[PDB]
């Protein structure tokens, strides 16, 4: 039937294949619950998202700007905009956006009205799948499409992890630790930095300082579970 | 399961003469269980081809190149021309790679019998299954199936058999001893009243640890004696 | 018929195979009347949670102390956390000692009375502290992953695998007491001696485990 993670595998029984990306893996069993499976479905839809952006952000971002490093891209930038009301204009208006979502997430139907001007609204959809203004020019069929959106979206999940490791062991880009893998495949693999052996535990340093000044403050910034490093 | 194990015995209830090479040994007990049995069997089949593999490694090697010890030839510094003092890292991840995907793909076969015989990629070509552990198709490209099956399995898993016992020979002969297993046979041929297994139980020549690369691997014996 | 702690000998009648990690073991009878079971279940499973996080807590500062991370040991990190940052140790007491006291409060009086605490008395909250069995409180709370419910078999095992964990991890803060006790250092840096010359390294070699010799 219809293509697994295991093709042998029989899927959960909650996992019927109805959703788009629904390959059978559940072997915790988390969506076996009707109405948290909802809420993770959201979840994965807007990590998804977030995470093909970011991965897009920082690929773009070490093609057209390599000399700026990604993971300290934080302090590197220095708007005149101040490092507050960056803060303020982005927490008031993602609290904003981010508690219209979830009041389409508790109430389905209800947040589709332009509050300010009265003769837009979006028409009655899915939860997770607005549409409308949101949504101009789609090109085909919509299941296949959530399908590419939730394959291309793990995808740059599993690649926004890489990005963070291999930027916190290594200290280059994405782009950057590619040339260097690239440039001696069996030498710079994390099989050839880290090695724990019944007496010996080898875990690579993170070229990642403990903390960053940034304006006369002491930002902490760790390695992810350094020690749970191999 | 004709001419048993040993003369004054009887064959178990679950050996009957299914499996190749059965003769009704089980003096452990352990295929009481028929999910058990197939498991031991796949087992059984894996340890017996890795070790008809092991022992022609060993011997090739030994014949056409004398001058590498085989306990010894797995370090990077004895690794051949193209491969020597390479990372071993990159080395073990090729292998993890290449080796975790055929391996549970065999698994899955063990578990849904008759649901990877596909090729995942090019979806046209699938591998048959008389029976589970016995692939075929590419994994018999010479054809010398759709004969006599169950003499060749039974040929097959008797040659292993005898090839895990002379596997674990040939490493306690090189933990006792120091040499490879022909250098061990011309060492008897040399002295066979002062070289064999007496005065050589008790002595291992292999380190208490190596460095290979910056690591430190444990190097046991499977017998104390002499470090 | 049902795996029990020592083979052949049959379990006995109140360890019906009913209950998760259900092996037989009572030899002294201790949970023999029901309410007292229920007791020692709920007591059996807190103190398997608390000694997992604990557990857990240990085997994460100790892998921290023993890469050279800035960790202090299990036996040396409230001194630590209290005289680095300046924490006064029984204002912190007694901070644990309130929320713990209306969190275990709660759960007392939700044994006594099972539909309790769902009466909105709170603050509101109904069905988050309804409570599914005695020992298993559920809800959108402790359960916001909702995995007691939709498979039910799925959670009997979870609840196997629960007490199991618990109880092995008992063991192991047992044995982290009892290696500090004797050892003196850290789990981690028993494990590693213990790694390096697993014979003698070992508890028979302390001079403290066996006094004979
Ligand atoms: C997860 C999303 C994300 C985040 C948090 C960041 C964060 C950052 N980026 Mg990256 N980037 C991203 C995605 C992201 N980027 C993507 C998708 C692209 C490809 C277009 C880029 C391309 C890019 C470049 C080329 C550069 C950065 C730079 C930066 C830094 C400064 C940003 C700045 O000055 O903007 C200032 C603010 C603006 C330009 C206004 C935003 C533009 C309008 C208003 C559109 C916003 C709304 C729009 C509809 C999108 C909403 C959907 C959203 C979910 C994606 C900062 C670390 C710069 C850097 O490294 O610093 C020196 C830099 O040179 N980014
Ligand atoms: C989402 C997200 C994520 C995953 C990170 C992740 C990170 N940030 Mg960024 N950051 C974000 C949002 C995010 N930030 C936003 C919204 C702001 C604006 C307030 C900043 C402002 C910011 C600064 C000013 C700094 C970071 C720093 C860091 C690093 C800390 C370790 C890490 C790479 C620090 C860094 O570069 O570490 C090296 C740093 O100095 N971030
Ligand atoms: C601020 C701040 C700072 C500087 C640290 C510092 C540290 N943390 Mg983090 N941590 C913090 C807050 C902070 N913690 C909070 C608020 C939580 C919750 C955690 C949860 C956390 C975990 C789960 C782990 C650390 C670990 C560590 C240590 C190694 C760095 C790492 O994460 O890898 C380091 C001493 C790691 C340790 O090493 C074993 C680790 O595994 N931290
Ligand atoms: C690990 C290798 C291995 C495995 C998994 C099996 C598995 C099996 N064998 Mg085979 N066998 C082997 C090696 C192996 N054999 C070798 C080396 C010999 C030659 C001595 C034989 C000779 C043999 C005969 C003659 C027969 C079997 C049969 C069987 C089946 C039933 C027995 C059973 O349930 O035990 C399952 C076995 C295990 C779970 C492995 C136990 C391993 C223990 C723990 C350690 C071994 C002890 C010791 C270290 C060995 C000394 C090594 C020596 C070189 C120094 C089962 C499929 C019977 C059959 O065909 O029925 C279908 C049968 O009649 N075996
Ligand atoms: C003792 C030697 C020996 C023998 C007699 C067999 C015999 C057999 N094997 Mg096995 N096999 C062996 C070693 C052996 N194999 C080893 C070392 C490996 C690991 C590479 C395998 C891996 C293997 C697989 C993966 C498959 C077989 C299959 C087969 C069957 C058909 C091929 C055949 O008859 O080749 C006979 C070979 C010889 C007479 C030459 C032996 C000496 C050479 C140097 C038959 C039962 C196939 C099968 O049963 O499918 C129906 C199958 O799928 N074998
Ligand atoms: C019951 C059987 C038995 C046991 C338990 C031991 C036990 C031991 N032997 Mg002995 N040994 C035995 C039979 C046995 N041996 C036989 C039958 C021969 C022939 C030898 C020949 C032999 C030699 C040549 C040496 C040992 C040594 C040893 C020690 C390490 C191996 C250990 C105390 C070694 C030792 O420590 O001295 C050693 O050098 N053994
Ligand atoms: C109930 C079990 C338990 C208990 C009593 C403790 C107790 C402690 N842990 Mg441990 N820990 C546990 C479970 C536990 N941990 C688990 C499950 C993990 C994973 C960790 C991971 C962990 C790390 C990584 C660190 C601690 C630290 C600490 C200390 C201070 C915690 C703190 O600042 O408050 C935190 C309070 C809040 C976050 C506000 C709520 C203290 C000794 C820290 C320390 O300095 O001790 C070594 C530290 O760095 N723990
Ligand atoms: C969770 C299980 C666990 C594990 C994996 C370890 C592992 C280790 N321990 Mg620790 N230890 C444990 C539990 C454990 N211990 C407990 C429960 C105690 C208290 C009795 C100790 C007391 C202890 C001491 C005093 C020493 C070690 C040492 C060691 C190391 C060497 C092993 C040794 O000397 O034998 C110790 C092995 C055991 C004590 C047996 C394992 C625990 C058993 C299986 C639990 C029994 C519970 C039983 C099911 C129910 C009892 C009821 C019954 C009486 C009716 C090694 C890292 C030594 C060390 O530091 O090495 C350098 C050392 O000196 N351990
Ligand atoms: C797989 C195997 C060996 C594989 C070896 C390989 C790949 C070797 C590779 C190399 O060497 C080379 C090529 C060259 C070197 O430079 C590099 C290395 C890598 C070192 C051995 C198994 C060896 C396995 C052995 C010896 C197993 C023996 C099992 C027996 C006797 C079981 C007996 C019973 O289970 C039954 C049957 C019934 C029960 O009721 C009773 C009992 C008695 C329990
Ligand atoms: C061993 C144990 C209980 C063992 C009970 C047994 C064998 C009971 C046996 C029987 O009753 C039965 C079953 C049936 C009866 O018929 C027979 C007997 C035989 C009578 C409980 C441990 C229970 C252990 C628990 C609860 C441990 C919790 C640990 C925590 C919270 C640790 C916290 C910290 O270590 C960190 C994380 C970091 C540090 O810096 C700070 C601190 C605080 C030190």
């Amino acid at each position: 039937s219809r293509p697994l993670w295991l093709p042998g595998s029989t899927p959960p029984a909650h996992l019927k294949g109805d959703l788009p990306g629904d390959f059978g893996f559940d072997p915790l069993g988390l969506g076996a619950n009707a109405e948290s499976l909802k809420w993770f479905k959201e979840s994965e839809l807007v990590h998804s998202r977030w995470a093909m952006a970011a991965v897009a952000g920082i690929l773009v971002q070490e093609i057209v700007r390599p000399d700026v490093f990604w993971y300290n891209a934080g302090k590197e930038v220095e708007s005149p905009l101040g490092p507050l009301g960056l803060l303020a204009v982005e927490f008031f208006l993602m609290h904003w956006v981010e508690v219209r979502r979830w009041q389409d997430l508790r109430k389905p139907g209800s947040v589709d009205q332009d509050p300010i001007f009265s003769q837009y609204k979006l028409p009655p959809h899915e939860v997770g799948y607005p549409g409308g203004v949101f949504a101009p020019f789609i090109p085909g069929d919509l299941a296949e499409l959530k399908v590419k959106e939730i394959k291309n979206g793990r995808l740059a999940m599993l690649a926004f992890v890489g990005f963070v490791m291999a930027a916190q062991v290594t200290g280059k880009g994405p782009i950057a630790a590619l040339q260097e893998h690239l440039a001696d495949p069996w030498g710079t693999t994390i099989f050839s930095k880290a090695a724990v052996v019944p007496g010996q535990a080898v875990a690579p340093p993170c070229k990642i300082p403990a903390s960053v000044s940034y304006k006369g403050i002491e930002i902490p910034t760790p390695c992810f579970l350094q020690g749970l490093w191999p | 399961d004709r001419k048993l194990w040993a003369p004054g015995v009887v064959a178990p209830e679950y050996l009957k003469g299914d499996l190749a090479g059965d003769y009704g040994w089980d003096p452990l007990g352990l295929g009481a269980d028929p999910t058990a049995l197939k498991w031991y069997r796949q087992s059984e089949l894996q340890h017996a081809r890795w070790a008809m593999l092991g022992v022609a490694g060993v011997l090739v090697q030994e014949i056409v190149k004398p001058d590498v010890y085989f306990y010894e030839a797995g370090l990077p510094q004895n690794l051949p021309e193209p491969f020597t003092n390479i990372n071993m890292g990159g080395l073990l991840a090729w292998e993890f790679i290449l080796m975790h995907w055929v391996e549970v793909r065999r698994w899955q076969d063990y578990k849904n019998f008759g649901s990877v015989n596909e090729d995942p990629i090019f979806k046209g070509n699938k591998v048959p299954n008389p029976e589970m552990g016995y692939p075929g198709g590419i994994f018999d490209p010479f054809g010398f199936s759709k004969g006599n099956l169950k003499e060749l399995q039974t040929k097959e898993i008797k040659n292993g058999r005898l090839a895990m016992i002379a596997y674990m020979a040939f490493i306690l002969q090189a933990q006792a001893t120091g040499k490879g297993p022909l250098a061990a046979l011309s060492a008897h041929l040399s002295n066979p009243f002062g070289n064999n297994i007496l005065k050589n139980i008790g002595t291992c020549t292999v380190p208490h640890s190596v460095d290979v690369q910056g690591l430190t691997i444990p190097l046991t014996c499977l017998w104390p004696g002499s470090q | 018929v049902r795996p029990v702690w020592f083979p052949g000998n049959p379990p006995p009648a109140h360890l019906d195979g009913s209950l998760a990690g259900d092996y037989g073991f009572d030899p002294l009878f201790l949970g023999q009347e029901p309410q007292t079971l229920k007791w020692y279940v709920q007591a059996e499973l807190v103190h398997g949670r608390f000694a997992m996080l604990g557990a857990a807590g240990i085997i994460l500062t100790s892998i921290g102390a023993k890469v050279g991370l800035g960790f202090p040991e299990w036996y040396d990190a409230g001194k630590v956390v209290v005289e680095k940052n300046n924490i006064d140790f029984p204002t912190l007491m007694v901070i644990q000692f309130y929320l713990m006291g209306w969190a275990e409060t709660k759960r007392w009086y939700d044994f006594k009375n099972p539909g309790s605490q769902a009466d909105g008395s709170f603050l509101g909250f109904t069905e988050e502290f309804k409570g599914l069995e005695n020992g298993y409180p559920g809800g959108r709370f402790f359960d916001p992953m909702g995995l007691s419910r939709g498979d039910a078999a799925k959670y009997q095992e979870y609840k196997q695998k629960e007490v199991k964990n618990g109880r092995l991890a008992m063991i192991a803060c047992l044995g982290f007491a009892a290696q500090y006790a004797a050892t003196g250092k850290g789990p981690l840096d028993n494990l590693a001696d213990h790694l390096a010359d697993p014979n003698h390294v070992n508890f028979a070699t302390n001079g403290v485990s066996i006094p004979i010799a």
